[PDB]
């Protein structure tokens, strides 16, 4: 059994097949550098049996600039690096068994003691012992998966091999998408009609099976191979000595295993098959291969790295680079500046990339253990070359080790930079899964950590949950219920105590502009969003315009995800974009004529909203609204109208008293919902009516219902009684036990329960009426409890209820059932997730902070999309600013406001005066935010324009200016009015 | 001459603006009238962007310039003082239908996103929620229209953010909701227009709809008229006043005539039965009814 409650996000990526795969998995994991460590605790974090973790060198100094887990008592006492960080890894969970291994690594070493693991992962150690070691691992049967991963300096490389021959259960880990079928061909071959609209977006050599097809019985069940012919159709088979179609048809697509190939690694060196990241330069990954072979080279014959601006060692390198190039298949030209700063940057080793490198290479090894998805073949090269490009030729003084914890950052990035980077004060907001990443990021960097300069101000107004504890490393099971910004805080200081950090349980809304108002913004420096919704980085984008500071935004979605950057006065903002609008499911579909099993489950969701939130809340505020039911009577009898009070007194009426009502109430709410509507909607449409174009009514995609009739003995109808029952009896504040909830304690109560046969002011009355004389109108009658959708709470029974009824709702439409942890996922809208993803963007966005932090040109910026599953890694330039042309050369950008000032007797045609005169275009319209204050054509405002700003707008004294936006007549009639840049106006000077 | 006058009078009234909504001075949104969208108000950023208002002010020049204006058929829109998202229509029923001379209460919000989504409307002349006028009217309030994007149709049907405007979704709600056989306009009993079968139960659809609409349509709207509407509904009731009878008498008296069948009898001797008091109760309150200024 897998506990759900940890490992809910990642089961909603991977299955449960690859969690099994996980378990009984043995990983060996050699090199506890940044790199190595990363790759530990993303594994540790997945949920692996057990993670043998191997280093021989000793703690230094120097390790704890790219190490987040050492302190410095580890450097005192010179542990080993692997024991060090022992005790702190298994803190992550306590699931993984994990053991430290300090056996020495050499050409003479027994090699055999491997064969126990399962995937073994190589870091920081020399070629030739990979050669060997990477010989042995592809010739054991089975195959032991073998990954290199490095990073040396900006430059990284990464290498997968898992055998001659292996097998994925799963190409890409998308669910197979239904298609409607339309018509059918019997001929040689067979042509397929797909339903109309509704492209089926396949490709030729699929396998695709049908089922529900009239007239082809045989062809239900069956898998075909198909023949794309266009966006609707596509060809099959035999079947022609078939019987004729009629209507109707589905077709699903059917995943088959598929069989890659890799090649040893001593034979990749001699021509790799990379992976390409960047179209511009297509042929850049085979120079930064060729460069690293040299680099590799260098070690073994001087067994040293090359120093810093030494020119004897960059052309020593050069030749290397230039030897080996010809001596490669392809013969590519050695690339002068890629070699330079390799040779220049050798020693150095960066944390953002490390971290991408480590996720990339975690995700890597899940594959191996599972095949859930397409592996990498066969090389990664990533790199952040961008961010020494723009230094020009500094100094190689500036590169020296100064005897700190930033030497590491330094040797790669200079000693301007990074001081440029301890005096930031960047916002981050939102801290999950990527902002506690981000936050361990900006400990290994040291920002903010200068005592002059420097804060980061991170909100959040969550709390910490037991599933969060999966992604989010920063978190302990101690933390559970403690605020998220609070405990990343004080986590953080732990990875660095010069940190200063600022923590707010404040969220980000409008609501809360008061306290960061403009003025905060323009302190900040850079605005980093790890949110989880469209709306608050709308907010966030538009707030940051106002003030034109840079932003960072970052977002995963299971395997995928992206990360864009918005530079002032360069590039659009998150605004600019326009998304095609989504599908969603029109009334009928959801009402009535369901088609798949997400409708049940949305029905099942707003039927829980409607049953047990909406209508006890309307109850609660008519009551309180009337206090004295009498009175309502009063009202009543005197013909006063009023807001739902049919409905209300209609639910006073049936309110149950004791468990037995409640069951009974149960009971008949099933009946009312599975076996009275399938029989009216039948009443109103037969099955057997036919349309003027001779199609059935209830054809594809409507399907016919069928009532369902009650049976205790069926587990699903037990469990939506028992589900309804407790929430009703929670609704209606009655106490109930769990013998209460007894198959036989219900059996004992409904069975005298008498079934209503399928087929309002005096009735309104005569009930209230009733009640009053029933003395059922007491002030514990008149409120009712109102229930919240607690999806992450297994014990409260919403969960269950939802499953129940849309399973139940399901099979009355001969829909096919789904699992309770598809409906948990479907109707709580759980976002998918996983942590190999928010760490590899977490780096990225990282690397981008380091750009904009640079102030690099607009060509350095890199907007990167990526998707784990496939996987690809995408680079692209970001969109650059648009220039907007109105009238007369006039043109502005989305970062351009422009400014007014006025005084006590300036009146609107002052203003729009003022405006004229100062760009040469007359505004035609004035609204702040939603408010509007001179549109001519509405009648009673061609008067407005006389009135003065003061009374016009009756401003509020807390602020002198208020934020306008305008707009201009079009230069040719009948066309929209011209847009305008917002405009900033003052009453005063 | 009458028809002239109502044009003549009512087209003064067609367009205007009245205060909705007003804030306090600590800055929360109180609502003066009922609304539907209320929640949906108290949430709306302030980021709004300018091509929304933009847009919203382009509609209202087209809405005081050309909004629909005849004796069967009127539209009637009222505008916030303060904010161009909030808007109230009341239209008049066409002739020679269930709905005709009943005025109908809608709520219409404009969305942030505006005019990428469409303007969501709600219908308030529901009867709390107990009538279903059409089945494109939902008793809840909803209203199911292609262009609205809460209807199935084609992609030209649906919500455009370049080409569609709000003058045309009112347009579309007049022509296509209020129609002469409302009955038909539920996708599947078209196909049996015109049919015996088709033919009583459009009959009995329409009765009713005539006993709802005498009931809402003009009995609430005349005992307890909006705030925002009521001199336009007092106006066009008094000055309809005798035009509301003939119509009532002739309803009386052809629902009157299928009083005998038997199949659908016992129900038209009970809408007929509602129809006659609801008639009753029309006159009296139009004998009331003062001559508006
Ligand atoms: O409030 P809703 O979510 O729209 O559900 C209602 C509700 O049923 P429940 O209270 O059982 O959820 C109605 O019953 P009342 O509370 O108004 O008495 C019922 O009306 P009927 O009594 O006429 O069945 C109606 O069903 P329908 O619209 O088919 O008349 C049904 O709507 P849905 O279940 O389709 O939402
Ligand atoms: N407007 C906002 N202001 C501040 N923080 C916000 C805002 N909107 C969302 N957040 C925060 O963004 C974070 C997103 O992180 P994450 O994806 O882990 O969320 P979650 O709700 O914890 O996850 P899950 O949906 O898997 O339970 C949340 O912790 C949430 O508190």
């Amino acid at each position: 059994e897998i506990d759900d409650a940890l490992y809910s996000r990642q089961r909603y990526v991977l299955g449960d097949t690859a969690m099994q795969k996980m378990a009984k998995s043995h990983v060996f994991l050699s090199g506890m550098g940044g790199l190595g460590l990363e790759i530990a605790k993303n594994l540790v974090l997945a949920g692996i049996k057990a993670v043998t973790i191997h280093d021989t060198e000793k703690c230094q100094a120097w390790d704890l600039g790219t190490n987040f887990f050492l302190s410095e008592d580890d450097v005192v006492n010179k542990r080993n690096r692997a024991e060090a960080v022992l005790k702190h890894i298994a803190e992550l969970n306590p699931y993984v068994h994990v053991t430290s291994s300090s056996v020495p690594f050499n050409e003479t070493t027994d090699l055999s003691f491997l064969d126990k693991y399962q995937c073994v992962v190589l870091t920081e150690m020399k070629l030739p012992l990979q050669k060997k070691i990477n010989d042995f691992c592809r010739s054991q049967c089975p195959p032991i998966k073998f990954i290199s991963a490095d990073v040396h300096g900006i430059w990284s490389r990464l290498f997968c091999d898992f055998g001659d021959e292996f097998e994925v259960l799963d190409t890409t880990g998308e669910e197979p998408k239904e298609i409607f079928i339309s018509n059918i061909t019997q001929a040689n071959p067979g042509i397929v009609t797909c339903l109309e609209n509704h492209p089926h977006k396949l490709e030729t050599g699929q396998f695709l099976t049908f089922r529900e097809i009239n007239g082809m019985t045989g062809l239900n069940g069956s898998i075909q191979q198909i023949t794309v012919i266009s966006p609707f159709s596509f060809s099959i088979g035999d079947t022609t000595e078939l019987e004729p179609y009629l209507h109707g048809g589905i077709a699903v697509q059917v995943k088959t295993p598929k069989t890659v190939f890799f090649e040893s690694l001593e034979r990749q060196l001699k021509h790799p098959k990379c992976l390409i990241v960047d179209f511009s330069n297509p042929e850049a990954p085979l120079e930064i291969h060729t460069a690293m072979l040299a680099l590799d080279q260098f070690q073994e014959k001087y067994s040293r790295k090359p120093n810093v601006g030494c020119q004897q060692d960059s052309e020593e390198l050069l030749k290397l680079a230039t030897s080996i190039s010809e001596t490669l298949e392809e013969k590519p030209d050695v690339n002068a500046d890629i070699v330079h700063w390799l040779s220049w940057t050798a020693q150095g080793f960066l944390s953002p990339l490390a971290a991408a490198v480590g996720g990339v290479a975690s995700q890597e090894v899940l594959k191996a253990v599972t095949g859930k998805f397409s592996p990498l073949c066969q090389w990664l090269y990533l790199e952040a070359a961008d961010i020494v490009e723009s230094l020009g030729k500094p100094e190689c003084e500036e590169f020296l080790p100064r005897g700190d914890r930033y030497d590491a950052l330094r040797a790669c990035i200079g000693d301007t930079l990074c001081q440029k980077l301890q005096n930031l004060n960047i916002f981050l907001v939102g801290c999950g899964a990527i902002g506690c990443e981000m936050l361990k990021n900006f400990a290994l960097l040291g920002v903010g950590t200068s005592k002059e300069k420097g804060m980061i101000t991170v909100t959040d107004p969550d709390l910490i949950e037991k599933s969060n504890l999966n992604r989010q490393f920063l978190f302990r099971p101690h933390h559970i219920q403690k605020p998220k910004s609070y405990t990343a805080a004080d986590a953080t200081l732990k990875i660095n105590s010069q940190i200063k950090i600022d923590a707010h349980l404040n969220k980000v809304c409008p609501t809360t502009e008061t306290i960061y108002n403009d003025e905060f913004y323009t302190k900040q420096d850079v605005i980093i969003t790890a949110l989880d919704n469209v709306e608050a980085r709308r907010y966030v984008d538009s707030r940051c315009l106002a003030n034109l500071r840079p932003l960072l935004d970052s977002g995963t979605m299971g395997t995928k995800g992206h990360t864009e950057v918005i530079v002032p006065h360069l590039t659009e903002s998150y605004n600019s974009h326009r998304d095609p609008p989504e599908e969603e499911i029109p009334f009928s579909t959801l009402k009535s004529f369901p088609a798949a099993i997400e409708h049940t489950i949305q029905w099942a969701r707003d039927k829980f909203e409607s049953s047990f939130s909406h209508k006890p809340s309307l109850f609660n505020k008519f009551w309180q609204t009337y206090s004295s039911a009498e009175e309502v009577l009063q009202k009543i009898q005197s013909g006063h109208s009023l807001e739902g009070c049919f409905q209300v007194i209609k639910l006073l009426s049936r309110r149950p008293r004791n468990w037995s009502q409640c069951v009974e109430l149960a009971r008949l709410k099933f009946e009312k919902y599975f076996n009275h509507k399938a029989l009216q909607l039948l009443h109103c449409f037969p099955l057997d009516i036919r349309l003027k174009d001779g199609s059935l009514f209830w054809q594809s995609p409507k399907r016919p219902p069928s009532p369902i009739k009650f049976d205790l003995n069926e587990p699903l109808h037990l469990s939506f009684l028992q589900n309804a029952a407790k929430l009703y009896a929670t609704v209606y504040c009655i106490p109930f036990a769990e013998e209460d909830l007894s198959a036989d304690a219900l059996l004992n109560i409904l069975s005298e329960v008498k079934i209503q046969e399928f087929k309002d002011e005096r009735n309104a009355i005569f009930q209230l009426e009733k009640a009053i004389l029933s003395n059922e109108a007491t002030k514990s009658d008149l409120q009712m409890a109102v229930l919240s959708f607690e999806k992450d709470d297994d014990h409260n029974g919403h969960i269950d209820f939802i499953t129940a009824a849309s399973n139940l709702r399901a099979k009355m439409y001969s829909i096919e059932p789904a699992d309770r942890f598809k409906t948990k996922r479907i109707a709580g809208k759980i976002i998918p997730a996983i942590a190999t993803t928010t760490a590899t963007v977490s780096g990225l966005v990282a690397l981008e902070m380091i750009k904009v932090t640079g102030g690099y040109p607009f060509e350095a910026y890199k907007n990167c999309f990526l998707n784990l599953a496939i996987p690809i890694v995408v680079f692209t330039e970001t969109t650059e600013v648009r220039k907007t042309k109105i009238r007369n050369g006039i043109s502005f950008t989305i970062w351009d406001r422009w400014t007014v000032h006025g005084k006590e007797d300036f009146t609107l045609l002052d203003f729009i005066n003022a405006v004229k005169e100062k760009y040469g275009i007359e505004p035609t319209m004035v609204v702040q935010g939603v408010k509007m204050l001179y549109v001519p054509v509405m009648p009673g405002h061609a008067k407005r324009l006389k009135l003065t700003m003061h009374k016009l707008v009756k401003p509020t004294t807390e602020k002198k200016y208020v934020d306008l936006t305008v707009s201009f007549a079009p230069d040719i009639d009948g066309d929209e009015d011209l847009p305008g840049p917002p405009v900033r106006y003052y009453f005063s000077h | 001459s009458l028809e002239e006058k109502y044009v003549a009078v009512m087209k003064k009234l067609q367009f205007d603006t009245f205060e909705m909504v007003s804030e306090d001075e600590d800055g929360k949104l109180g609502f003066k009238v009922n609304y539907h969208y209320m929640s949906q108000v108290k949430n709306a950023n302030d980021a709004n962007s300018a091509a929304r208002a933009r847009r919203l002010a382009q509609e209202a020049v087209t809405l005081s310039t050309s909004l629909p204006l005849s004796s069967s058929s009127s539209v009637f829109v009222r505008c916030d003082e303060e904010r161009l998202d909030i808007m109230k229509v009341l239209i008049t029923g066409p002739a020679d239908t269930p709905y005709a001379n009943g005025c109908f209460e809608f709520d219409v919000y404009f969305p942030q996103d505006y005019p990428s989504s469409p303007p969501l409307v709600n219908l308030e002349t529901t009867g709390g929620h107990s009538v279903r006028f059409n089945p494109n009217l939902y008793n809840d309030g909803k209203v199911c229209l292609s262009i609205l994007n809460t209807w199935h149709g084609r992609p030209e049907e649906k919500w455009n953010p370049q080409t569609s405007s709000f003058l045309q979704v009112l347009v579309s709600v007049q022509s296509l909701i209020l129609v002469a056989e409302p009955y038909f306009n539920e996708p599947g009993y078209e196909r049996s227009r015109g049919t015996p079968s088709g033919t009583q139960s459009s009959r009995e659809y329409d009765g009713n709809i005539r006993q709802a609409t005498v009931k809402w349509a003009m009995l609430e709207q005349i005992r307890n008229p909006s705030p925002c509407f009521k001199e336009v509904i007092h106006k066009h009731f008094y000055l309809k006043r005798v035009e509301i009878m003939a119509q009532c008498e002739e309803w009386i008296a052809d629902i009157q005539q299928y009083s005998s069948d038997k199949r659908v009898g016992r129900t038209m001797s009970h809408h007929a039965a509602a129809l006659k008091r609801h008639t009753a109760q029309l006159r009296e309150e139009l004998l009331k009814l003062p001559c508006p200024e």
